[PDB]
C-alpha cells in the first residue's frame, strides 16, 4: 500500500492483486539463480 | 618524495589506518549534512502527527501483509527490523520536546465525537 | 602434490610444522625464510640447514614487510604465498592425514551451515 | 633536436611553468561553478533567497529555527 | 576443480533463498484464509475534503 | 505514468494511446502511487491514491458521489 | 583411540595418489635425473590428490547440510496456528473525513 | 639499510616555490643570449619564437637536412675485430643507481620462467563449452517463465467495470460510470 | 609487549640460536597485533562500521529513546492491532 | 591452445652430471622515479630519460645471449614517456614457416 | 603550438584532460542531487525553482554520458595507444583527429552557456516528447550540442575504421573492441540524427509529429535504437582495456582470444536489436514484448563468456608479484562490480519484474554500478597502466590502497541503497518523496559527500 521506513522489501511488498503476487514470485524465483551466478564467479577471483 | 600528509598516513599499517579513515570520512559526511538543519523541527514528526498517522493506518488497514509476514517470521526465528531500533527521520536530534498543541486539541475533539458516533451506531 | 606425483626435479621440503609460525617483523628489515624445514631457528634460516648451505636446490627465501606488525609464516614449506601463510599448512596436512582433514572440514561446514541457516531461515 | 624528442618535453622533464597547472585547475573550478551559480541565481529569482532553509516549504513548529 | 567448490557454495547460498521463498508462499496462502490481519467490511470511503 | 505498486500497475499515459489494464483487487485498503514519467516541473506532485472498499460500500459511495 | 588410528591408517593407505594420466604430450625425463631447479622458482600451488579432495569436499557437503538440519530442528521453531479471526468493529469514521 | 641515504647528497632541498625566482629578480620569459641557446629561454624552456612564432613547420628557417647524395649523418657501431672475426659490442645502459639513485645491491631474485599456460586441451575445451552453455541453460530456464508471465498480463478477462484515467499537468482526471 | 616464545609442534626446530631474528609467538599476539592500542581501536572501529552497514549505527539509540517510547505508545493505542510476537515491532 | 614448445627426450640429456638450472636473476634492479639533476638542462634531461628505459634492458645468459625485456603488446616498446615520433622504422613481426628456396643456400 | 597540434598522442591527452574538466561539472551536479535527496523538504533548491532540479538531472546524465565517459574511453585511451598497438606511425586521418576534440569542447561551451543564459528547465537526458518540444530555448541549445557531438563521434569512428587498412601487426582484442564500437556508431548515429531533426522540426519548424494523430512512441523507438547501442559503445572500450591490463599485469596470454573477439562482435549485433526493453511499459504487443525480452536475455551469454575468460587470467598468476597496484585492483574490482550491474540488468529484463521497477531508483543503481563504478574504474585503470607512457605525475594514485578501498566502500554506500528504494518504491527524476524513504536516501547521500572528499586525497 504505502512505503514504510527502513524496509528492504526485496522483490516487492503488500500485493493486493493476483498479478502483484505474480511479480513478487517471479523475482523470488530468479533471486537464488542470481546469487549462484554471483557466488560461483566471485569465489574464483584470486591468484 | 611525498608530502607530510602522505608520509604520515603511509607509515602506519594499512589495517590500522584504513578502518579509522573509513569511519572518519562517513562521520564527516553526516556532520556536513547536519549543519544546515540544526534546530529544524517539522510539525509532521511531532508526537501528535505520529499518532494521527497510526489512526489513518488502522482505518485503512495499511500494509497488512507486511505485518502478517513479520509475525510469521518472528515466530519461526530471530527477526530484526531496522525500523524498530533506529529513527526514521534526521530531525529527531532536535525534536525531543517538540509538540503541535493545536493538533492535540483537534485530535482529542475528533476522538470524543467518534466515541459519540460509536455509541449511536451501537444503538 | 606437484613434487610428489607430477614433477620429480624440484626440491621437496620437509614439513617443520603443520601450523604457521607467528613472528613480529619490522619494516625496513630483510628476513630469510627456511625452505627445507630443517632449520632449528624456524621460521628463519639458521645458517646450518640445506638452505644456508645451498644444498640440493634449497635456497633462503628473501622477505621484507611493508609495515611493522605480527605476520603469519609458513611452517609446511609449501604454501602458495610462502614465506607468508595463507592456509596451505592445513591443506598439506589433509593430504597427509585425510581422515583428520574430513573431521575438521565437516566440523567447519557444520558450524557454517548452522549459523547461516539460523540467521536467514 | 633532443628537446623535441618527447611530446610536452618541459612537463615531462619537470621544467614546465606551474601556471599551466593552475590554469587547468582554474578551468575545472569554473566548470564546477556553472552548476552552483545558476542555482543561487534561479533560487533568488523565483523566491528572493539564494538558498532555502531546510523544510521551509512545510509546516514548522513554533520553536523551529 | 576448485571452481566446483564455488558452484557448491553458490548452490547452498541459493537454496537458502529457495527455502525462504517456499515458506513465504505457505504464509501467503494462509493470509486470506486464516490471518486476522485480513479484514473485510472495514475500509470506509473518506470522501472529498 | 499511472503507477500503483500494490496493484502491480505501471502504465504509461501516452498521448494517442489508450492502454487497457485489467485488475482484480483481493483486499481492501488504500494504495498510494506516484507519476512515473518525468512530466514537467511538478512531476513529483501528482500522486495516485486508490481506495478499495467492499462492493456494498462502493455502491453506496457511487450512489451518493 | 585404537579404532581412531585404525580408521586413520585405513583411509591414508587408500588415498595415496597414483601417477597422473598426463593429458599432455611431454617427454620422459632422462633416467637418473635428479633435482635441477631450486626453491626460488615461482611457487607452484600445492594441490590435493583427487581422492583426498573428494573425501574432504564430501565431508564439507555432509557437514553443511547436517548443520542446516540441526538449525532447523533445534534452534528454529515452527509457526503456531494463526490466531482465530473474530469479527471486530472498524473505526466509525476515517480520521480525515470532513465533519 | 636505508637506500635513501645513499643518494641523499644528490638531492639538495630547494629554495624557490616551483623552482623559479620572481620574474623581477630574474626574467625567465626572455630568450637566452648564450651562444647556441637561441632556441631556449633563460630558464631552459623552449622559446615561443622557436616553437610558435617562427616554427620551422610553417616555413621559417628552411634548412633541408639531407645532402646532395641523399645521405644523413649516421653514427657507427663499436666494432672490435678479434679471433679472425669482426664483432660489434652493444651499448649497455648505465647503472640504474646513476639514473634512479638507489644502489643496485640486495636485489630480490626473480627467476626465469616460461609463460604460465593452461594445459590439457581436452579439459580446457570442455571448460570453454561450459563457460558458454551454462549461461545458455540458465537463459533457457528463464525463457518458459517469461513467456507465461507475459501471456498472463495479456489475458482477455471478463471485466465488468471501466475506469478511465487521464494524466494532465499536474493532476490525474478520473472518469467513472455513474449508478443509474 | 615482551611477547612469549612459543616452541610449536616440533620444539627441536625452534631450539637454535635466533640472535637478532624474531622468535615465534602465540597466535593471540597476531590477533591483537602485539596488543597495539591503535589496532584495538581500529578493531573496535571495524565492528562499529560493520554494525552500521548491516543493522544501523545503534549509537543513536540513547538519543532516540524518548522518541521511540512515543512511537510505541502511538502504535499500541491507535495503530492497527498487532497479534502475538507482532506486538514487539513498532514502525 | 598453446602449451609451450615440444621437447624430445634426447634434448633433455645433459653433457655433464653436474648441470643444473642456471640461477640468473631476472629482476632488473631497484628503481624509483627517474631523478634528474638540477644542473642538466632540457636537452641533457632528455638524454637522462632515454638512458633509464627498462625496455632497453636485458639479462645476459651463461652463453652470451641476452633475453630482452619483452611484452605482449607493442605499447611497452616505445620510450617512456612516448616521444612525438615513435615507430620510424616499421616494427617487424617475425613469422616462421618451413618453406625454403634453393637460392638461399650454397654447396 | 597547443590547439594546432595534430599528434594523435597529444590529442589523446586532450581528451582525458577535457573529460576531467567537464567531469567536475558532472560530479557537482551529482552532489546537488544527493544533497537535495538527503531528507524530505527543500534543502538547496526552492519549491519555486524545481525546474532547476529537472535541469540538473538532465545535464548530469547528458554530460557524463556524451561529454565525459565517451570522450574518455572512446576518445582518450583509444587515440593514444591504438596507433601504437597497430604498430603504425600515427593515426590515419590527422586533421580529422584535431577537429574532433575541438568540436567536443565547442559543444560543451554551448551547453554550459545555455545554463547561464537560458531559463533552466529539464526533460531528462532521454528528451522524451511532447515535454521536450513544449519547453524553452534551453532545449534547443541542448539539441545543437548533441548534433555537434554526433559529428565528432562519427568522424572519430571513421578514423578508427581506417586502421584496418594500415594495421601492420595483429588485431589485438582491444583493437577489436574499438573497431566494433566504431561500427556501432556508424550504424546507430544516423538514426539518432534523424529523430533529433524531428524534435527540432516540432520545436522550431511547426511540425506536428509529436501531437495527436502522431505517435509519440515513435520517438522512443528511434531514440532507443541508438540509446542501447550507446550503452555498449560506452562499455566495450572498457572491456578492451580490462583484457590488456589482466594479461599484462598477470604475465598471462589472453585465454580464448577468438572467443573474446567473437563475444564482442556478438554483443554488438545483439545490442543493435534489443532496444525496446526500454519501452516495456508503453503498451507494446505481446509478441513484441516476448521477442525483446528473449533477445535481451541472450546478451548475457556472450557477456558471460568474457567474464569467465577474465577470471582465469587472474587465476594462477605468480604470488611474488605485488598485487596491490591500483591498476590491478581496479581491473579486478571491475569484474566484481560489473557482475552486480549485469545481473540486475537481467532482473529488469523480465518485463513483468520491469513493470514494478521501471522509472524507479533500482534502474539508477543498475546503470550506475556499470557506468559510475565500472566504466569510471576501467578508465582510471587504463590511464594508470599507461602512467609511464603518458608521463603524468603530481598525484598519489599508482600505489594507494586507501583510495581504492575508500572508493569501493563509499560508492557502494551510494547505490546499493538505491536498489532497496526501488521496491519501496521511490520514482526516479523526483526531488521530494515520502518521509518513510528518508533512511535509505540519507545513507546514499552520506555516501556521496564521502566519495567527493576521497577525490581530494589523490593530489
Ligand atoms: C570447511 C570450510 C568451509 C565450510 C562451509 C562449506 C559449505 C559447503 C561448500 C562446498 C564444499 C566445499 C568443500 C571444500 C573442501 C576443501 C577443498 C580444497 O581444495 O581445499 C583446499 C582449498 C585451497 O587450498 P590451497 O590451494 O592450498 O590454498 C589455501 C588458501 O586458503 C587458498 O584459499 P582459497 O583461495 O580457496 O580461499 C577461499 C576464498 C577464495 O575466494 C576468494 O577469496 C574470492 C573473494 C573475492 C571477493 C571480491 C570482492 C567482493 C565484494 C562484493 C561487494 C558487493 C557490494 C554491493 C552489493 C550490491 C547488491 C545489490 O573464498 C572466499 O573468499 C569466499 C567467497 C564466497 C563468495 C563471495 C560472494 C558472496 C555473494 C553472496 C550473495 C550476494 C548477493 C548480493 C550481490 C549481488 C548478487 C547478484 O580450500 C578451499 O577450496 C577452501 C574453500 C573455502 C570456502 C569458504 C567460503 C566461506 C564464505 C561463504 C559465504
Ligand atoms: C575528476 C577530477 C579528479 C581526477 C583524479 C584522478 C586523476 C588521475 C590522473 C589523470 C592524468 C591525465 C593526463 C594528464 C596529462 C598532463 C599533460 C601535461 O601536463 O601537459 C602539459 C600542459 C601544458 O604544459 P606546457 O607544455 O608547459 O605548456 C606551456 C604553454 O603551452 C605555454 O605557456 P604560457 O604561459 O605561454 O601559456 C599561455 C597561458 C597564459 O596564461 C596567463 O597569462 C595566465 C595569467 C593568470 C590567469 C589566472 C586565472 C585568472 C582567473 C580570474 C578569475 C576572476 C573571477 C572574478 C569573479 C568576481 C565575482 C564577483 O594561457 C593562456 O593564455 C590560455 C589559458 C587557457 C586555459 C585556462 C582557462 C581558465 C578558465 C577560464 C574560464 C572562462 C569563463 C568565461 C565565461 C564567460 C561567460 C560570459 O599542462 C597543462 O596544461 C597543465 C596540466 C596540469 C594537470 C595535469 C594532470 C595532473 C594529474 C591530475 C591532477 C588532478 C586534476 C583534477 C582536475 C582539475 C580539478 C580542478
Ligand atoms: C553412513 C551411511 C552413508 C555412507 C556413505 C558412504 C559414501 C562413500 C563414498 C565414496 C566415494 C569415493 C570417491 C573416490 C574418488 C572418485 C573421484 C576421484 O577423485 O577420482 C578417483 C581416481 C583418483 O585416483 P588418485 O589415486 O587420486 O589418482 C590421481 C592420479 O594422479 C591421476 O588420476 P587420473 O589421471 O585418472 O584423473 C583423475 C582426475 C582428473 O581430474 C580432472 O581432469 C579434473 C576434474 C575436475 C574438473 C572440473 C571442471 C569444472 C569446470 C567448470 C566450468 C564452468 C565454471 C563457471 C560456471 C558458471 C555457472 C553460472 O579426477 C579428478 O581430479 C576428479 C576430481 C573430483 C571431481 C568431482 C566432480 C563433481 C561434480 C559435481 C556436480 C554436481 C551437480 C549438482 C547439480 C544440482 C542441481 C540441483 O580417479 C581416477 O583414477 C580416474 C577414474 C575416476 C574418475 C572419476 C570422475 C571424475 C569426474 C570429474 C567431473 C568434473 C565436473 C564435471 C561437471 C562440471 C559442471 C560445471
Ligand atoms: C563572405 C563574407 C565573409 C566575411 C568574413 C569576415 C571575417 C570572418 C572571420 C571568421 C572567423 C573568426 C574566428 C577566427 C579564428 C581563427 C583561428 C586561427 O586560425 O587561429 C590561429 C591561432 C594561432 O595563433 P598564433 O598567432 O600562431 O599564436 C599562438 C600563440 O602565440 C601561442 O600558441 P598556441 O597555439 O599555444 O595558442 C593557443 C593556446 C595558448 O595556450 C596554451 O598553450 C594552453 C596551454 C594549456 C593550459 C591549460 C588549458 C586548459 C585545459 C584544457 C584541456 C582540454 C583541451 C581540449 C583541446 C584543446 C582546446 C583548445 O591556447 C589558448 O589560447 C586557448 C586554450 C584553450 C584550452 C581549453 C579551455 C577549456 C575551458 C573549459 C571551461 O590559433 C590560436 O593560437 C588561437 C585560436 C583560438 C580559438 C578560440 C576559439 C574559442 C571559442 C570559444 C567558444 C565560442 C562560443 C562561446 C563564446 C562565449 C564568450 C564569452
Ligand atoms: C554501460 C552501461 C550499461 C550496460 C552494460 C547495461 C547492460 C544491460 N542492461 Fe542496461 N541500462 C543502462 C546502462 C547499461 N545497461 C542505462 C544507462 C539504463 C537506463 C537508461 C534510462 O532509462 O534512462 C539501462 C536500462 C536498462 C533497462 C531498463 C529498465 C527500465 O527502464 O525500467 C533494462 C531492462 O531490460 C536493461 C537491461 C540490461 C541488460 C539486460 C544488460 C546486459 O548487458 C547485462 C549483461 C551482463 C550480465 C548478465 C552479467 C555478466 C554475465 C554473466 C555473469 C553470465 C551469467 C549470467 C546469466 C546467465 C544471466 N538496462
Ligand atoms: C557515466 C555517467 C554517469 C556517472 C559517472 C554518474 C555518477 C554519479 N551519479 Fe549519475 N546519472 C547518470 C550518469 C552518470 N552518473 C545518468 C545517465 C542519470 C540519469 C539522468 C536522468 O535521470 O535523466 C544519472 C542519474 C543520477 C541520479 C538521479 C537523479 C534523478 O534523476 O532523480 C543521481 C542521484 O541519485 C546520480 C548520482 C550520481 C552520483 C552520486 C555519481 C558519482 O559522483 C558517484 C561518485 C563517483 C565519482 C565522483 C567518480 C566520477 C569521476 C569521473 C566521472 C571522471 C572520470 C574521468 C577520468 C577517469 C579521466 N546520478
Ligand atoms: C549535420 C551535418 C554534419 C556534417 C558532417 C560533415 C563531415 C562528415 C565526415 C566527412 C568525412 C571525414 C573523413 O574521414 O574524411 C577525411 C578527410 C580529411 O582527411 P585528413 O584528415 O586530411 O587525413 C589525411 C589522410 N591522408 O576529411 C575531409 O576532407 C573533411 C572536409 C570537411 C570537414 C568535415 C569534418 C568537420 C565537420 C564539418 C561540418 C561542416
Ligand atoms: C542493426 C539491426 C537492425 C534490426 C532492425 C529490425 C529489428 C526488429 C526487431 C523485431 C521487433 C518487432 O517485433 O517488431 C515490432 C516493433 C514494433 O512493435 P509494436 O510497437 O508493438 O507494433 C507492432 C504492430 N502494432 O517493430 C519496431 O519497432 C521496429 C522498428 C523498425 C526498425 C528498423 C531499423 C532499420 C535499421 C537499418
Ligand atoms: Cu506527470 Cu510526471
Ligand atoms: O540499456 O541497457
Ligand atoms: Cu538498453
Ligand atoms: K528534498
Ligand atoms: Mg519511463
Ligand atoms: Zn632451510
Ligand atoms: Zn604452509
Amino acid at each position: 500500500d504505502i512505503p514504510w521506513p527502513a524496509r528492504t522489501d526485496w522483490g516487492g511488498h503488500d500485493p493486493a492483486t493476483p498479478f502483484a503476487e505474480l511479480m513478487i514470485n517471479t523475482h523470488s524465483m530468479f533471486w537464488p539463480v542470481a546469487i549462484f551466478i554471483y557466488v560461483s564467479a566471485i569465489y574464483m577471483v584470486k591468484k | 618524495d611525498f608530502p607530510w600528509r602522505w608520509g604520515f598516513v603511509a607509515e602506519k599499517p594499512f589495517w590500522v589506518g584504513a578502518p579509522i579513515l573509513v569511519l572518519g570520512v562517513l562521520c564527516l559526511g553526516h556532520i556536513i549534512q547536519t549543519m544546515g538543519q540544526i534546530g529544524v523541527r517539522p510539525k509532521r514528526y511531532t508526537p501528535e502527527w505520529v499518532e494521527a498517522t497510526k489512526e489513518r493506518e488502522r482505518a485503512e488497514n495499511t500494509n497488512p501483509i507486511t505485518r502478517y509476514l513479520d509475525r510469521r517470521r518472528a515466530e519461526r526465528g530471530p527477526y530484526y527490523l531496522m525500523s524498530n531500533v533506529l529513527p526514521y527521520h534526521p530531525h529527531f536530534l532536535w525534536m525531543r520536546n517538540s509538540h503541535d498543541y493545536e493538533a492535540a486539541e483537534a485530535l482529542a475533539a475528533r476522538r470524543e465525537k467518534d466515541r459519540e458516533l460509536a455509541a449511536k451506531l451501537e444503538a | 602434490t606437484w613434487t610428489e606425483i607430477w614433477w620429480e626435479h624440484d626440491p621437496t621440503p620437509k614439513v617443520a610444522q603443520y601450523r604457521p609460525y607467528v613472528c613480529t617483523v619490522e619494516s625496513g628489515k630483510v628476513y630469510w625464510w627456511c625452505a627445507c624445514g630443517e632449520s632449528k631457528t624456524q621460521p628463519w634460516v639458521d645458517g646450518h640447514c640445506k638452505c644456508s648451505k645451498r644444498e640440493g636446490g634449497f635456497r633462503p627465501r628473501r622477505w621484507e614487510p611493508e609495515h611493522d606488525g605480527v605476520r603469519l609464516f609458513c611452517g609446511c614449506k609449501s604454501c602458495f604465498s610462502s614465506p607468508t601463510w595463507n592456509g596451505g599448512c592445513f591443506t598439506k596436512w589433509m593430504q597427509s592425514n585425510p581422515a583428520g582433514g574430513m573431521l575438521y572440514c565437516f566440523a567447519a561446514a557444520f558450524g557454517f551451515g548452522t549459523l547461516t541457516v539460523y540467521r536467514k531461515f | 633536436n633532443l628537446e623535441d624528442h618527447f611530446d610536452l618535453a618541459e612537463y615531462m622533464m619537470k621544467m614546465h611553468n606551474p601556471m599551466s597547472e593552475y590554469l587547468y585547475w582554474i578551468a575545472g573550478f569554473v566548470s564546477g561553478l556553472h552548476g552552483i551559480l545558476p542555482l543561487l541565481h534561479s533560487n533568488y529569482y523565483f523566491s528572493g533567497m539564494f538558498l532555502p532553509r531546510d523544510n521551509d516549504n512545510t509546516q514548522l513548529c513554533d520553536d523551529s529555527w | 576443480r576448485d571452481w566446483l567448490i564455488g558452484v557448491m557454495l553458490g548452490m547452498y547460498l541459493g537454496n537458502l533463498c529457495v527455502q525462504q521463498h517456499r515458506q513465504y508462499r505457505v504464509d501467503m496462502k494462509l493470509f486470506y484464509l486464516e490471518a486476522p490481519e485480513h479484514k473485510i467490511n472495514w475500509v470506509k470511503p473518506r470522501g472529498d475534503l | 505514468s499511472w503507477s500503483v505498486p500494490s496493484l502491480g500497475i505501471k502504465c504509461d499515459a501516452t498521448p494517442g494511446r489508450l492502454v487497457k489494464i485489467n485488475t482484480f483487487i483481493q483486499r481492501e485498503g488504500v494504495f498510494y502511487g506516484q507519476c512515473s514519467e518525468l512530466c514537467g516541473t511538478l512531476h513529483a506532485f501528482m500522486p495516485i491514491v486508490v481506495e478499495a472498499v467492499s462492493p456494498e460500500a462502493f455502491a453506496a459511495h457511487a450512489k451518493k458521489w | 583411540a585404537a579404532v581412531r588410528s585404525q580408521i586413520e591408517a585405513a583411509v591414508y593407505k587408500w588415498t595415496r595418489p597414483r601417477p597422473p594420466r598426463l593429458g599432455v604430450a611431454v617427454p620422459r625425463s632422462p633416467p637418473g635425473t635428479g633435482i635441477l631447479f631450486h626453491t626460488n622458482m615461482q611457487t607452484i600451488r600445492y594441490s590435493l590428490s583427487p581422492k583426498v579432495w573428494v573425501l574432504v569436499t564430501g565431508a564439507a557437503l555432509v557437514g553443511v547440510f547436517s548443520g542446516q538440519r540441526f538449525a532447523q530442528t533445534v534452534l528454529l521453531s515452527k509457526n503456531p496456528p494463526n490466531p482465530p479471526r473474530y469479527r471486530e468493529k472498524p473505526p466509525v469514521r476515517h480520521p480525515h473525513t470532513p465533519d | 639499510k636505508s637506500y635513501y641515504d645513499d643518494f641523499k647528497d644528490r638531492l639538495k632541498p630547494g629554495k624557490y616555490t616551483q623552482g623559479r625566482c620572481p620574474q623581477s629578480e630574474g626574467d625567465y620569459r626572455q630568450e637566452s643570449k648564450t651562444i647556441g641557446r637561441e632556441h631556449l629561454n633563460d630558464d631552459g624552456t623552449r622559446s615561443k619564437r622557436y616553437t610558435v612564432k617562427e616554427a620551422d613547420a610553417l616555413g621559417y628557417h628552411y634548412h633541408p637536412p639531407i645532402d646532395k647524395k641523399g645521405q644523413v649523418y649516421v653514427k657507427g657501431p663499436n666494432t672490435v675485430i678479434e679471433r679472425g672475426q669482426t664483432w660489434i659490442k652493444g651499448y649497455e645502459l648505465p647503472s640504474m643507481e646513476y639514473t634512479y639513485g638507489p644502489k643496485q645491491e640486495d636485489i630480490p631474485f626473480y627467476p626465469r620462467v616460461k609463460l604460465n599456460v593452461w594445459g590439457n586441451y581436452n579439459l580446457v575445451m570442455k571448460v570453454e563449452f561450459l563457460f558458454f552453455y551454462l549461461p545458455t541453460i540458465i537463459v533457457f530456464g528463464i525463457c518458459i517463465p517469461v513467456y507465461t508471465i507475459n501471456f498472463a498480463q495479456e489475458e482477455v478477462i471478463y471485466t465488468t467495470m471501466t475506469v478511465k484515467v487521464t494524466g494532465r499537468q499536474w493532476y490525474w482526471v478520473y472518469e467513472v460510470e455513474s449508478p443509474t | 609487549y615482551t611477547p612469549s616464545f612459543e616452541r610449536g609442534l616440533n620444539p627441536e626446530l625452534t631450539s637454535g640460536d635466533y640472535g637478532d631474528m624474531p622468535k615465534p609467538q602465540p597466535l593471540i599476539d597476531f590477533f591483537t597485533q602485539n596488543r597495539n592500542p591503535w589496532f584495538g581501536f581500529a578493531m573496535f572501529c571495524g565492528f562499529n562500521f560493520l554494525w552500521w552497514a548491516f543493522f544501523g549505527a545503534w549509537q543513536i539509540r540513547p538519543l532516540w529513546a524518548s522518541q521511540r517510547k512515543s512511537l510505541a505508545e502511538a502504535d499500541r493505542l491507535y495503530g492497527p492491532t498487532k497479534y502475538g510476537v507482532g506486538k514487539k515491532y513498532i514502525n | 591452445i598453446y602449451e609451450g614448445q615440444t621437447v624430445q627426450e634426447s634434448e633433455l640429456i645433459p653433457q655433464e652430471d653436474d648441470w643444473v638450472i642456471e640461477e640468473t636473476n631476472f629482476c632488473l634492479g631497484r628503481n624509483c622515479y627517474v631523478r634528474f639533476r638540477e644542473e642538466d638542462d632540457l636537452a641533457r634531461r632528455a638524454l637522462h630519460q632515454m638512458d633509464s628505459q627498462l625496455n632497453k634492458m636485458h639479462t645476459r645468459l651463461r652463453d652470451g645471449t641476452v633475453i630482452p625485456y619483452m611484452s605482449f603488446h607493442p605499447d611497452e616498446m616505445v620510450d617512456r614517456p612516448a616521444p612525438i615520433h615513435t615507430f620510424s622504422e616499421k616494427p617487424l613481426l617475425k613469422w616462421t614457416w618451413d618453406e625454403t628456396y634453393e637460392e638461399a643456400y650454397d654447396d | 603550438f597547443y590547439i594546432l597540434v595534430n599528434n594523435n598522442k597529444r590529442i589523446g591527452i586532450y581528451y582525458i584532460k577535457l573529460s576531467i574538466i567537464i567531469g567536475i561539472l558532472g560530479i557537482v551536479l551529482s552532489y546537488i542531487i544527493r544533497v537535495e535527496l538527503y531528507n524530505s523538504g527543500n534543502r538547496i533548491i526552492k519549491y519555486d525553482n524545481v525546474n532547476y532540479y529537472n535541469m540538473v538531472i538532465t545535464l548530469h546524465g547528458l554530460l557524463m554520458i556524451f561529454y565525459i565517459i565517451m570522450p574518455g574511453l572512446y576518445g582518450g585511451i583509444p587515440l593514444y595507444i591504438l596507433p601504437i598497438l597497430s604498430v603504425i606511425t600515427d593515426i590515419v586521418l590527422p586533421r580529422i583527429n584535431n577537429i574532433s576534440i575541438i568540436i567536443v569542447l565547442i559543444s560543451y561551451i554551448v551547453v554550459i552557456n545555455s545554463i547561464v543564459i537560458e531559463y533552466n528547465i529539464g526533460t531528462g537526458w532521454t528528451l522524451y516528447p511532447p515535454l521536450s518540444i513544449i519547453g524553452t530555448v534551453i532545449v534547443n541549445m541542448i539539441l545543437y550540442g548533441l548534433i555537434i557531438i554526433g559529428i565528432s563521434s562519427i568522424i572519430s569512428a571513421i578514423n578508427f575504421m581506417n586502421i584496418l587498412i594500415v594495421i601492420d601487426g595483429i588485431i589485438y582484442v582491444y583493437i577489436w573492441s574499438i573497431i566494433i564500437t566504431s561500427v556501432l556508431l556508424i550504424i546507430s548515429l544516423p538514426i539518432l540524427n534523424g529523430i533529433l531533426l524531428m524534435i527540432l522540426s516540432d520545436i522550431y519548424f511547426n511540425s506536428i509529429y509529436f501531437i495527436l494523430n502522431g505517435d509519440v512512441v515513435l520517438y522512443q523507438h528511434l531514440f532507443w535504437y541508438f540509446g542501447h547501442p550507446e550503452v555498449y559503445i560506452l562499455i566495450l572500450p572498457a572491456f578492451g582495456i580490462i583484457s590488456i591490463i589482466l594479461s599484462v599485469l598477470n604475465n598471462k596470454i589472453i585465454f580464448g582470444m577468438k572467443s573474446m573477439i567473437l563475444a564482442i562482435i556478438m554483443i554488438s549485433i545483439l545490442g543493435s536489436i534489443v532496444w525496446a526493453h526500454h519501452i516495456y511499459t508503453v503498451g507494446l504487443e505481446l509478441d513484441t514484448k516476448i521477442y525483446f525480452n528473449n533477445l535481451t536475455l541472450i546478451i548475457s551469454i556472450p557477456t558471460g563468456n568474457k567474464i569467465y575468460n577474465w577470471i582465469i587470467l587472474y587465476i594462477g598468476s605468480y604470488n611474488i608479484l605485488y598485487n596491490g597496484y591500483q591498476s590491478l585492483i581496479f581491473s579486478i574490482m571491475f569484474i566484481i562490480i560489473f557482475i552486480i550491474g549485469g545481473i540486475t540488468g537481467i532482473i529488469i529484463s523480465i518485463d513483468i519484474i520491469d513493470i514494478g521497477l521501471h522509472d524507479t531508483y533500482y534502474i539508477v543503481s543498475h546503470f550506475h554500478y556499470i557506468l559510475s563504478i565500472g566504466a569510471v574504474i576501467s578508465l582510471l585503470a587504463g590511464i594508470l597502466l599507461l602512467k609511464d607512457i603518458i608521463g603524468y605525475y603530481n598525484v598519489i594514485i599508482k600505489i594507494n590502497k586507501y583510495f581504492g578501498l575508500l572508493l569501493f566502500i563509499n560508492i557502494n554506500i551510494i547505490f546499493t541503497p538505491q536498489f532497496i528504494i526501488g521496491f519501496n518504491v521511490m520514482p526516479r527524476r523526483i526531488l521530494e518523496y515520502s518521509d518513510n524513504i528518508i533512511v535509505w536516501n540519507l545513507i546514499s547521500s552520506i555516501g556521496s559527500i564521502s566519495t567527493i572528499l576521497i577525490l581530494l586525497s589523490i593530489f
